[PDB]
C-alpha cells in the first residue's frame, strides 16, 4: 500500500524513508499518484536519470503544471471573469491611501492564481 | 332532450367520466376468466352471500348466445342493460349471417357501444368491465376483456373488479400450459385465483364453465366445494 | 473492557472538573437573559447606568418659530403626555422634522436623540436572514422563466451601470404563476439565496388581520421599511390570499381585505414613488387577482411556470435523482415519458418513492424496475389527488 | 363544468381541442415513414401483462387494399374514425369505380373533427374530440403518401412522422435518419431501431406491429416471422 506509506513516512518527515519508499515500488502510475502528494506536501525528491518515467515523475513533484489544471478547472467552474474589488465590497448596498491599498490586497487576494484581473 | 356533454377532455388529457367508471368497476366483485384448452371458465366472487338472498336472480355470470357468455364487474344495472343490447345484437347477428357471432364480434359491439356511451352528448359512461368467454365456429376458446372507456383485448386468463391486481399477479405466474392440460386443471387453476382474494372460501364462488360444443353450465355449490377440497389436499403434499 | 474502570474514573473526574471550571467562571441562571460572565464589562455598565440617562420616546408634532433662533418643539409623548419643549444643545436643529419619532429626557423632556420610525415587530421579523439552501441548479426546464426573473430581479441590482447608461428603466415587479409544485416558491427561494440586497418574504394570509385597516397598516409599514434599504426585494407568496378581484356583493364581501390589496396596489404604483422596491408575486390562482395589481408598474413581469415539456421533465428527473444511488442504466429520458403533464414536485416524490421501494427491498442501489414502480404509484395511483388538471385553468 | 366544449381560449385555442391533444401523449408511439418505394408504418403495442395477447392489439388497421391507418392515444376513439374512413373509402369506388386519394380519405376522416358540441347539435353528435391521432399510409397517383391526422383536424402530408408518447424524440431521430431517396427496407429499419431505443419493454415480433403499402403491392401487416428476419439486425 505504497500511496499511505508514503503518507506514513513523511508524517514521520524521514526524507531516507521517503525516498525508499518512492523507489521502491515498481508501478508507474503508484509513483505518480505519490509524486502528487508530495509534490502538494511540498516535499521534492532528486530522482535519477535511471528511474523510468523520470521526466514526468519530475514535473508532476515541481507542481510545474498546477498552473494549467487550476486554470483547467477554473474555465470548468465558470469562474475565471475578474472580479474588482467593488463586487466584494458592495458598497451599493450599503444604507484614501489606506483605502487604496486596502482595495489592492482584496484585488490582490479574490483573484489569487487566476492570471486575469479587470484592475 | 338532454344534450350535455357529460365526458369530456381535461386539461391534464384524460376523459375524467372515464375513470371514474373504471374506479366504479374497482368497487366490484372479484371476476376471473380463464382460456384453456378446451374449456373457458368464468369464476365470479359473490361478495356477501345473505342467506335470504335468491341467488338464481343475483347472476354476475350470463350467457350472451349459445356460444357465448360473459362475467362483468361492476354496476349491475349498466351491466344487464350491456347484457341485453349484446343479446338482441346476436339475435340480429345471427339472423343476418346465418352463423353464431364470434366472441371478436360480440365483444367488438360491446366496446363500441361503450365508447358511444363515453361521447355522446347527456350519457354517462357505463361503469362495467365485461370478461367474454365463448368458442368460435371453427373450436377455438376465446376470452377477451372489455372496459368502461371502450378498449377491448384477448386474455389467457384475466381478473376484473377489486381483486383484480393481486388475481392478475397470481395467474401471471400459475397460468402454464401444464395448469391447463385438462378441464379440471382449468377449473382448479380459476378457484385458486379466487382463493386469492375470497375469504372465506369456495362459499363466495360461483363459478361456470363452457365446453366446446357445450351450453354455459353452472357448477352447483357441492361441485365447486369438491374441487376446494382437492385443492386443499394438494396444498398439503406441497409442503 | 480492561480500560473501563480507568475509562469511568478519568470520565468522573472530568465531569468534577468540568463541575469545578464552572464554578470559578459562570455559566448559570439563562433564565433571567444573563450572559456568560467572561462578557461582563461591569465598571462600563455602571459609568452607562450612571452618564447614560434614559430617554422616554415621543412624537414630534409641531415646530413652532423654526426660523428664528428659539424654535419650539411639540412633542406627544406616547400614552404619557404632550410637551412643549425644545432642542438640546447636542441636537441640530435641522436634525428633527415634524411627524418623526424622538427621544426626550425625563426631566425637561428636551429632544435628545432622533428616532427610527416604530416598525410593526411581525414586519420586522418577516424580512429574510437566513437564506434558502436553494441555488438556481435546483430548478429545471425553466430556464426562460429564471432569465426573464433574473433579470429583473437580481441583474438590475448586481449591475446597475448597465441600465442607468441607456437610460433604461428595468421592471420593478414579477408575478410567478402556475400549477401547484410547478416552482414559484423554488425559485423565489433561490432568488433569496442569490440575492444581496435585503429580501422580505410576506405570504398573502399573514396579511389579514383582526381588525379593521390592520392589514393595509401591515403593507404601508412594510413598504416604509423597504424604502429605508438601498435595494431591495418583496415576496408576496400566495397573492391571491389578500389580491382577489374587488367585487360588491350587497353585504361586506371581503372589504377589509380588498383595503389590504388597495394599499398594497397604492404602494407599487401611487402618487408617491415607490422606490427601489422590486416586489415578487408567486400564486397559483392568477385569474383571481384584481387587474389592477396584474397591470404593468405593479406586476410588470407575467412568468408561467406550466408544467415542464419532456426536456424539462428529464432535467428535473436528472437534479432530484443526482444523489440517489441509482443503477448504471437508468433511463430518466423514458421516465419523463411516462409521466406526460407531471409537476416537478411529482418527479421528486417519483425519485423519493424509487428509492423508498428500494430501501424497502433492502438493497443499497435503486434500479430501474423501482423507478418504474415509483412511476406507477406516484403519477398513476395518486393521480386521484392530483392538483394539476383542475389548476390548469386557473392558469 | 363551466365552461363548454365549443369555448376559445384568450389565446385563440379551441379548449377541448388541446387537451385532446394532450391525450396522446400518453398513447404509444407510432412512426410512419413515406418514401420512393412505399410507406412503412410501425407501432408498439405496449403489452401491459403475459396473459394479454398481443394479436388482439390492433393499433395499424386496413383502411383499404391501397391505405392503412396507425393510430395513437385513445384506441378506442379511433373505432369511429377508421369506420368512417373505411365507409367512405368504397363509397368513391361506388360513385366514380376508383380508389379514393390518400389526401381524399385523409380530409374526409378530419372533418369528423371538430363536428362536437352540446348545444343546436344532432343527436348523434359527438360530445367531445377524439382524442386520437392518425397517421394514414397509402398508394395513389402520386405514388405512396403519407398523411398525419390529430384531433383538431387539422391534417398534413409528411415524409416522416412520429406520434405518440415518444413523439418528440421520434421525431428527432426521424429527422436524423431520414433522406428522401432511400429504399423502404432502410425505412423500416429506421423505424424500427427508432421504436426500440424508445420502448419501455424490449423489443420483439410480439410488441410491435410493422405494415407497408407498396405500389403495386397491396397493404400487409408484417407477420411474426417477417418481423423477426428485420428484428434480427436491429
Ligand atoms: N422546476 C423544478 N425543478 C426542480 N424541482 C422542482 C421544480 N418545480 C418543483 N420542484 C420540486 O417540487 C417542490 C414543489 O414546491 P414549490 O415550492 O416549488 O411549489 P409551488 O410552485 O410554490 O407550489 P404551490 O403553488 O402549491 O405553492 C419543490 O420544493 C421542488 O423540490
Ligand atoms: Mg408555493
Amino acid at each position: 500500500r505504497f500511496p499511505e506509506a508514503l503518507r506514513l513516512a513523511l508524517m514521520l518527515n524521514d526524507m531516507e524513508l521517503v525516498e525508499d519508499i518512492f523507489t521502491s515500488c515498481k508501478d508507474v502510475v503508484v509513483q505518480k499518484q505519490m509524486a502528487f502528494m508530495l509534490g502538494r506536501h511540498g516535499v521534492f525528491l532528486e530522482l535519477s536519470e535511471d528511474v523510468e518515467e523520470y521526466e514526468d515523475l519530475t514535473e508532476i513533484m515541481s507542481n510545474v503544471q498546477l498552473n494549467s489544471n487550476f486554470l483547467a478547472l477554473a474555465r470548468e467552474l465558470d469562474i475565471m471573469e475578474p472580479k474588482v474589488p467593488d463586487d466584494i465590497y458592495k458598497t451599493h448596498l450599503e444604507n484614501s491611501a489606506r483605502m487604496n491599498l486596502a482595495s489592492s490586497f482584496v484585488n490582490g487576494f479574490v483573484n489569487a492564481a487566476f492570471g486575469q484581473d479587470k484592475l | 332532450s338532454y344534450d350535455r356533454a357529460i365526458t369530456v377532455f381535461s386539461p391534464d388529457g384524460h376523459l375524467f367520466q372515464v375513470e371514474y367508471a373504471q374506479e366504479a368497476v374497482k368497487k366490484g366483485s372479484t371476476a376471473v376468466g380463464v382460456r384453456g384448452r378446451d374449456i373457458v371458465v368464468l369464476g365470479v366472487e359473490k361478495k356477501s352471500v345473505a342467506k335470504l338472498q335468491d341467488e338464481r336472480t343475483v347472476r354476475k355470470i350470463c350467457a350472451l348466445d349459445d356460444n357465448v357468455c360473459m362475467a362483468f364487474a361492476g354496476l349491475t344495472a349498466d351491466a344487464r342493460i350491456v347484457i341485453n343490447r349484446a343479446r338482441v345484437e346476436c339475435q340480429s347477428h345471427r339472423l343476418t349471417v346465418e352463423d353464431p357471432v364470434t366472441v371478436e364480434y360480440i365483444t367488438r359491439y360491446i366496446a363500441s357501444l361503450k365508447q358511444r356511451y363515453t361521447q355522446s352528448n347527456g350519457r354517462r359512461p357505463f361503469g362495467i368491465s365485461a370478461l367474454i368467454v365463448g368458442f368460435d365456429f371453427d373450436g377455438t376458446p376465446r376470452l377477451y376483456q372489455t372496459d368502461p372507456s371502450g378498449t377491448y383485448h384477448a386474455w389467457k386468463a384475466n381478473a376484473i373488479g377489486r381483486g383484480a391486481k393481486s388475481v392478475r399477479e397470481f395467474l401471471e405466474k400459475n397460468y402454464t400450459d401444464e395448469a391447463i392440460e385438462t378441464d379440471d386443471l382449468t377449473i382448479k387453476l380459476v378457484i385458486k385465483a379466487l382463493l386469492e382474494v375470497v375469504q372465506s372460501g369456495g362459499k363466495n364462488i360461483e363459478l361456470a364453465v363452457m365446453r366446446r360444443d357445450q351450453s354455459l353450465k353452472i357448477l352447483n355449490p357441492e361441485e365447486i366445494e369438491k374441487y376446494v377440497a382437492e385443492i386443499e389436499k394438494e396444498k398439503e403434499e406441497n409442503e | 473492557s480492561t480500560y473501563s474502570r480507568q475509562i469511568k474514573q478519568v470520565e468522573d473526574d472530568i465531569q468534577q472538573l468540568l463541575k469545578k471550571i464552572n464554578e470559578l467562571t459562570g455559566i448559570k441562571e439563562s433564565d433571567t437573559g444573563l450572559a456568560p460572565p467572561a462578557l461582563w464589562d461591569l465598571a462600563a455598565d455602571k459609568q452607562t447606568l450612571q452618564s447614560e440617562q434614559p430617554l422616554q420616546v415621543a412624537r414630534c408634532t409641531k415646530i413652532i418659530n423654526a426660523d428664528s433662533e428659539d424654535p419650539k418643539y411639540i412633542i406627544n409623548v406616547k400614552q404619557f403626555a404632550k410637551f412643549v419643549v425644545d432642542l438640546s444643545d447636542q441636537v441640530a436643529p435641522t436634525d428633527i422634522e415634524e411627524g418623526m419619532r424622538v427621544g426626550v429626557d425625563r426631566n425637561k423632556y428636551q429632544i435628545h436623540i432622533p428616532l427610527p420610525p416604530k416598525i410593526d415587530p411581525t414586519v420586522t421579523m418577516m424580512q429574510v436572514e437566513e437564506k434558502p439552501d436553494v441555488t438556481y441548479s435546483d430548478v429545471g426546464g425553466c430556464k426562460e422563466q429564471i432569465e426573464k426573473l433574473r433579470e429583473v430581479v437580481e441583474t438590475p441590482l448586481l449591475h446597475p451601470e448597465r441600465f442607468v447608461n441607456l437610460g433604461i428603466e428595468p421592471p420593478k415587479g414579477v408575478l410567478l404563476f402556475g400549477p401547484p409544485g410547478t416552482g414559484k416558491t423554488l425559485c423565489a427561494r433561490a432568488v433569496a439565496n442569490r440575492t444581496d440586497a435585503c429580501f422580505i418574504r410576506v405570504i398573502g394570509s399573514e396579511l389579514v388581520q383582526k381588525y379593521v385597516g390592520e392589514g393595509a397598516r401591515m403593507v404601508r409599514e412594510l413598504f416604509e421599511m423597504a424604502r429605508t434599504k438601498k435595494a431591495c426585494l418583496i415576496f408576496f407568496d400566495e397573492i391571491d390570499a389578500i389580491g382577489g378581484a374587488r367585487f360588491d356583493d350587497g353585504a361586506g364581501g371581503d372589504n377589509e381585505v380588498q383595503r389590504t390589496m388597495l394599499e398594497l396596489i397604492n404602494q407599487l404604483d401611487g402618487f408617491d414613488p415607490r422606490g427601489n422596491i422590486k416586489v415578487l408575486m408567486a400564486t397559483n390562482r392568477p385569474d383571481t387577482l384584481d387587474p389592477a395589481l396584474m397591470r404593468p408598474g405593479r406586476l410588470d413581469r407575467k412568468i408561467e411556470f406550466s408544467l415542464p415539456d419532456l426536456e424539462g421533465r428529464t432535467h428535473i428527473f436528472k437534479i432530484h435523482a443526482r444523489s440517489m444511488s441509482v443503477e448504471r442504466d437508468i433511463r430518466f429520458e423514458l421516465l419523463a415519458r411516462l409521466c406526460p403533464n407531471s409537476t416537478g414536485a411529482e418527479i421528486r416524490s417519483v425519485c423519493t418513492e424509487a428509492g423508498m421501494f428500494a430501501i424497502r427491498a433492502r438493497r443499497k442501489i435503486a434500479t430501474e424496475k423501482d423507478f418504474l414502480e415509483a412511476v406507477n404509484k406516484v403519477i398513476k395511483s395518486y393521480a386521484k389527488f392530483s392538483a394539476t388538471p383542475r389548476y390548469m385553468t386557473y392558469n | 363544468y363551466d365552461r363548454g366544449v365549443n369555448t376559445f381560449s384568450p389565446e385563440g385555442r379551441l379548449f377541448q381541442v388541446e387537451y385532446a391533444i394532450e391525450a396522446i401523449k400518453l398513447g404509444s408511439t407510432a412512426i410512419g415513414i413515406q418514401t420512393s418505394e412505399g410507406v412503412c408504418l410501425a407501432v408498439e403495442k405496449r403489452i401491459t401483462s403475459p396473459l394479454m395477447e398481443p394479436s388482439s392489439i390492433e393499433k395499424i388497421v386496413e383502411i383499404d387494399a391501397h391505405i392503412g391507418c396507425a393510430m395513437s392515444g385513445l384506441i378506442a376513439d379511433a373505432k369511429t374514425l377508421i369506420d368512417k374512413a373505411r365507409v367512405e373509402t368504397q363509397n368513391h369506388w361506388f360513385t366514380y369505380n376508383e380508389t379514393m386519394t390518400v389526401e381524399s380519405v385523409t380530409q374526409a376522416v378530419s372533418n369528423l373533427a371538430l363536428q362536437f358540441g352540446e348545444e343546436d347539435a344532432d343527436p348523434g353528435a359527438m360530445s367531445r374530440p377524439f382524442g386520437v391521432a392518425l397517421l394514414f399510409g397509402g398508394v395513389d397517383e402520386k405514388g405512396p403518401q403519407l398523411f398525419h391526422m390529430d384531433p383538431s383536424g387539422t391534417f398534413v402530408q409528411c415524409d416522416a412522422r412520429a406520434i405518440g408518447s415518444a413523439s418528440e424524440g421520434a421525431q428527432s431521430s426521424l429527422q436524423e435518419v431520414y433522406h428522401k431517396s432511400m429504399t423502404l427496407k432502410e425505412a423500416i429499419k429506421s423505424s424500427l431501431i427508432i421504436l426500440k431505443q424508445v420502448m419501455e419493454e424490449k423489443l420483439n415480433a410480439t410488441n410491435i406491429e410493422l405494415a407497408t403499402v407498396q405500389p403495386g403491392q397491396n397493404f400487409h401487416m408484417f407477420t411474426k416471422e417477417e418481423l423477426e428476419e428485420v428484428i434480427k439486425d436491429i
